[PDB]
RNA sequence: AGCGCCGUGGCGCAGUGGAAGCGCGCAGGGCUCAUAACCCUGAUGUCCUCGGAUCGAAACCGAGCGGCGCUACCA
RNA sequence: AAAAUC
């Protein structure tokens, strides 16, 4: 007769709930794998693609449980502007009787670390192999640069095809070029109605799919066929997720950094603004662990046009008052994840679309940002995410100086002019400024039917530098 | 490689031909009685019921549709005008395509909620997030 | 939203007027009245009307022909005008 | 989530502090040969619910509800 | 004056 509440509490305090991390537990012996980083904090980021109107964010809540808050009563029913994040715990069965497929199971990340199994007669309690962070990125024809943002961002990905439509979606091919565009490999391939498909109508849906991933880059995606409505084959894709994909490279020894995608203020309204609470960024940490309360810059920052034009940039300065990693604030940060790092920073600076894809800096280190910059890019050979009733899909054309082009440098999205063209190398002048740390692999898109369209990859070889002004 | 993806879809097949044996043909005749100058729609408790959607809902719809305001006898919508019995069926099927059956599945199995103020539609077999509130 | 539809008002010896309720702004209306009245004979109104919106009010009873004057004019949707019996 | 507007007798505006208003409707009647126009007649309410000063309140306030509007998705 | 239908 127990209820609801009841049960829940005393499975999370027979489990172990959710212990604290160490404060300053010892960085040499701490992998991605340790149990206070894989309680309490993501240490991969998977993300889901996708074509317009196909349920991206249905899947990850399927997978997770936490909504991606589909905010602007607008973008409720259509399209969302700003990712998509999520968080779910990857928990296998110890006990060896119950089915492989179904000893996996993702959770909410509100788990404890040990929950008993579900399964009707199994008294096994689950282990945690991974906690992972989900990426959302729109898969909309005009708001591509999110989309190349959260790519630079992501460490896996899981496309999705829709069954009842035509095999051939320009948008999903895009999303699939895009990620390759961006060191990324581990792609798993998903079909999501196979409800409303027949046994013979999946088997030429899945033959032109095969037929379609044949010459890209990447070649052993497998393929899951999911429901974000009937909710099944979710076991079936923790397992794949654990398998396939290992962790990339990281750890502790090279210099901290961080990629501010979103901005938030903490400005709950009502109550008296004696209390209140940080300004908070909500960026990637792709190297450089970060502990509680630390001074920080973000380097692009303040960027102002003086009465003759020019441009002049003041990084931001903050001290670290909290990292939101996850429902907790933890005490250090772990590479590889989504970290919302509140500072001193005023609430307006994260108030509106203001730190998209910006770079950030701990003091120590000074990251440079440039005016100009000289660029080594590679194209491919016809544009993609446009449908062509069957003629000759159009041809990427060659850049032509002194015209605007969306660069997306890694999250960082500029409308760059092209100052000359090579037959491999090209300039760019930026108007809004960007940051060069080490490479920041960049992907190039061209307006040619009103709305931008991907173009190609590109790396930075040289730049002209800015001095930032304290 | 593809050969571990046939399968999870024969195992998904099986559980759907296991929990979905039915996979609407449910749409009652529309009957409208003309009296003179009021139209009557006497049985438009049993469209609300047969399409799962409350009456209410359902007037507004009407009256956002058509240009008039009616009254409600208790069970039968009655109003005072010339209206056939085509724009009856025509508005029923619109409310159908529009509102009642899933745009994305085939499914009845969606009510009427509010997610922060507005109608926002969620299925029951499909759970879906679909809203549409004009 | 901004949904199209066209109504009928009949009168006294089997005389009727047309509205349509809600036009685009991309054409303005004077311009198009000027090519209502000619393809139609029949007087025509840029009533004001709260809460409503502006009507280009029309004689007789036309109802396919104000349709085939929009299919030409501004419209390229057929979907969103509605046709009223009454 | 926060601050502005509203609460019919079918619909709107008005009074808001002697306790049920008007027009629009609706119904009938009269005008007439006959339709409009016009002229008469009605029948519908804790004017959203709960408390309070008040001889008294639907009205003045408030402790909550429903629907609209802006801030803006507010870690 | 405004007058309508037929
Ligand atoms: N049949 C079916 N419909 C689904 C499924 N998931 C979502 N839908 C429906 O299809 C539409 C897409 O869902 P939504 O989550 O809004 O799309 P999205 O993938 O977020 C859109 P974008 O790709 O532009 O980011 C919705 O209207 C929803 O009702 C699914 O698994 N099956
Ligand atoms: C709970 S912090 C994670 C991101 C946030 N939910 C958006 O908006
Ligand atoms: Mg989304
Ligand atoms: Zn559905």
């Amino acid at each position: 007769g127990e209820t609801e509440e009841e049960k829940r509490k005393r499975e999370f305090e027979e489990g172990g709930g959710l212990p604290e991390q160490p404060l300053n537990p010892d960085f040499s012996k701490l992998n991605p794998l340790s149990a206070e980083i894989i309680n309490r904090q993501a240490t991969i980021n998977i993300g889901t693609i996708g074509h317009v109107a196909h349920g991206k964010s249905t899947v990850v809540r399927a997978i997770s449980g936490v909504q991606t808050v589909r905010f602007k009563d607008e973008l409720e029913r259509n399209i969302t502007i700003k990712l998509g994040y999520a968080n779910a715990k990857i928990y296998k069965c110890q006990e060896p009787t119950c089915p492989e497929p179904d000893c996996y199971r993702s959770f909410k990340s509100d788990k404890e670390i040990s929950p008993k199994c579900q399964r009707p007669g199994c008294p096994g309690r689950y282990k945690l192999v991974r906690h992972v962070s989900f990426v959302d990125c729109p898969g909309h024809d005009i708001l591509m640069s999110t989309m190349l943002s959260g790519a630079a961002v992501m460490d896996a990905a899981l496309l999705l095809i829709a069954g009842n439509e035509s095999c051939p979606q320009p948008q999903t091919s895009e999303h699939l070029a895009a990620i390759e565009i961006m060191k990324l490999k581990h792609v798993i391939i998903l079909q999501n109605k196979v409800d409303l498909m027949r046994e013979e109508s999946a088997l030429e849906h899945q033959k032109s799919i095969l037929k379609f991933i044949r010459g890209t880059i990447a070649d052993g995606a497998p393929i899951v066929p999911i429901s974000a409505q009937l909710k099944y084959n979710i076991d079936a894709v923790n397992e794949f997720i654990v398998k396939t994909i290992p962790v990339p490279p990281r750890d502790f020894m090279i210099s901290p950094r961080l990629i501010v995608i979103r901005s938030f203020d903490v400005n709950k309204p009502g109550a008296e603004i004696e209390d209140l609470k940080g300004g908070v960024a909500g960026g990637s940490i792709l190297n450089g662990v970060f502990k509680l309360g630390d001074e920080i810059e973000i380097r692009p920052g303040i960027v102002t046009k003086d009465d003759k034009g020019k441009i002049q940039c003041k990084p931001i300065f903050s001290n670290i008052v909290s990292l939101f990693a996850e429902q907790n604030d933890l005490k250090f940060a772990v590479p590889g994840g989504l970290i919302g790092v509140g500072t001193k920073v005023d609430p307006t600076l994260c108030r509106a679309d203001r730190l998209v894809g910006q770079v950030v800096g701990a003091k120590g280190h000074l990251p440079n940002i440039y005016t100009d910059i000289e660029i080594n890019y590679f194209l491919l050979r016809r544009l993609l995410g446009v449908k062509t009733d069957g003629q000759k899909q159009a041809k990427v054309r060659k850049l032509e100086p002194n015209e605007v082009l969306m660069v997306n440098i890694g999250s960082t999205a500029t409308g760059a002019r092209v100052v000359a063209v090579k037959a491999d190398m090209a300039r760019l002048q930026l108007t809004s400024p960007a940051c060069t740390e080490i490479n920041e692999k960049i992907a190039l898109s061209r307006r040619i039917e009103k709305h931008w369209r991907l173009i190609g990859w590109a790396t930075i070889k040289k730049g002209t530098t800015l001095e930032p002004i304290a | 490689v593809g050969l571990p993806y046939s399968e999870l879809l024969s195992r998904f097949f099986n559980i759907l031909r296991t929990n979905n044996p039915e996979l609407k043909f449910r749409i009652p005749p529309p009957v409208c009685l003309r009296d003179g100058k009021k139209t009557i729609f006497s049985n438009i408790q049993d469209i609300a019921e047969k399409l799962h959607r409350s009456p209410e809902h359902l007037i507004q719809y009407l009256f956002a549709e058509l240009g008039t305001s009616g009254s409600v006898d208790g069970k039968r919508l009655v109003i005072k005008g010339k209206f056939q019995s085509k724009q009856m069926e025509n508005v029923l099927r619109r409310y159908i395509l529009e509102y009642v059956t899933c745009k994305t599945c085939k499914s009845i199995n969606t009510e009427l909620k509010r997610e922060n103020r507005l109608f926002f539609m969620v299925c029951k077999s499909c759970g879906s997030t679909r809203s549409v509130s004009s | 939203s901004n949904y199209i539809h066209i109504r009928i008002q009949q009168r006294n010896g089997r005389k009727t007027l047309t509205t349509v309720q809600g036009v685009p702004e991309e054409y303005d209306l004077k311009r198009i009245l000027k090519v209502l009245k000619k393809d139609f004979a029949c007087n025509g109104n840029i009533v004001k009307d709260p809460e409503m919106g502006e009507i280009i009010q029309l004689q007789g009873d036309q109802r396919a022909k104000v349709c085939e004057f929009m299919i030409s004019q501004l419209g390229l949707q057929k979907k969103n005008i509605k046709i009223h019996g009454f």
